[PDB]
């Protein structure tokens, strides 16, 4: 129904050897925005892309069945990483990313990016040649780029990894909340958030924890925070 | 004889002006719409995949 996706692995680990993803059970509610969150330095990346298909699932379970579904995902979860991925080509066509040409999508896009300042003052605007071995950029610049990119598509599931983490600002990171409520609540698109700032998490559908592995089910944020785990609201409330 | 045979030095070669700034991809060489009758009234369509019936003699004549 909901779940989006379904895993009971014993283990999905790089490389071989030792496990890094052992023993881990999850499911993403569909319309979603599943933040998850827990202590920087395991198991939040490569949870995300174990998920996508790119690990050495050692016990995993195969289970990937959406609102009506199976062969291998079935279809294109749009995706951005904790580092930013670029064509060399121009801002438009980067966004574009091959589709068809929306002006009602993108501008709304360009809207909820906030990056227009930054485009009117390149020397040609969205027709700017971007990217490395072109016109350089600052790394917030490049983070609302992809995220926009990841935005403007026609994905009904989602992904990103601390979209708000290089922003130029927290004040930026308000706009791209804003933002992503205003563009993404409009529709029913499964959208899995996480960074590493718990104050945003406006309408938790879920909340996946990470410390070594998973600590409970994607659950509210009502009974999370009284599930027996108090330090978390304590953690979580006082920052 | 054998001009650029040794071929070490590229993939550096800087992106020009008209690449970084994007100046040439501003093309504007679109093809002219295909007319059905031209101007000098001569219909100049392209039929294909004619079978060919041959010739005859008579066409010499
Ligand atoms: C001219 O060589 C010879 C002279 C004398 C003798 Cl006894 C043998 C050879 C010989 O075995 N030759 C190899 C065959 C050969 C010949 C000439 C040329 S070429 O036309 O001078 N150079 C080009 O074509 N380059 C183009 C452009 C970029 C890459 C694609 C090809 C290229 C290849
Ligand atoms: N692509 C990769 N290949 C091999 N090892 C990796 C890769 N990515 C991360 N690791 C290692 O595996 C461990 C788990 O990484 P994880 O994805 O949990 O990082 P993370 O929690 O996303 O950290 P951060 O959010 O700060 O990037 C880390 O110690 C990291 O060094």
């Amino acid at each position: 129904e909901d779940v989006a996706i379904k895993v009971t692995n014993g283990y999905f680990s790089w490389g071989s050897g030792l496990a890094t993803l052992s023993n881990i059970d999850i499911r993403i509610p569909t319309g979603q925005l599943t933040m998850i969150v827990g202590q920087v330095g395991c198991g939040k990346s490569s949870l995300l892309l174990a998920i996508l298909g790119e690990m050495q699932t050692l016990e995993g379970k195969v289970y990937w069945n959406n609102v009506n579904e199976r062969s291998r995902s079935r279809y294109s979860v749009a995706y951005a990483a904790q580092k930013p991925w670029l064509l060399n080509a121009t801002v438009e066509e980067n966004i574009t990313f091959g589709s068809s040409f929306n002006r009602q999508r993108y501008k709304a896009v360009t809207d909820a990016c906030s990056l227009q300042p930054d485009i009117d003052l390149l020397p040609f605007g969205d027709q700017t040649e971007i990217g490395e071995r072109g016109i350089n950029l600052s790394g917030g610049q490049r983070q609302r780029i992809c995220v926009a990119r990841a935005l403007y598509q026609n994905t009904n599931i989602v992904f990103l990894d601390d979209p708000f983490s290089a922003l130029d600002i927290h004040l930026s990171d308000h706009l791209m909340q804003e933002g992503i409520l205003k563009f993404l609540q409009d529709d029913k698109r499964t959208v899995v958030l996480v960074t590493h700032k718990l104050q945003y998490l406006t309408h938790a559908d879920w909340i996946i924890a990470m410390k070594d592995g998973s600590v409970l089910r994607e659950g509210t944020l009502k009974d999370i925070q009284t599930k027996d785990v108090e330090l978390y609201e304590h953690w979580k409330t006082l920052m | 004889m054998l001009a650029r045979k040794s071929i070490i030095p590229e993939e550096y070669v800087l992106a020009r002006i008209a690449a970084e700034n994007l100046r040439k991809p501003r093309i504007r060489d679109r093809l002219p719409k295909a007319r059905f009758i031209a101007k000098s009234g001569a219909c100049n369509l392209a039929h294909k995949n004619i079978r060919e019936q041959g010739r005859f003699l008579q066409d010499i004549f």
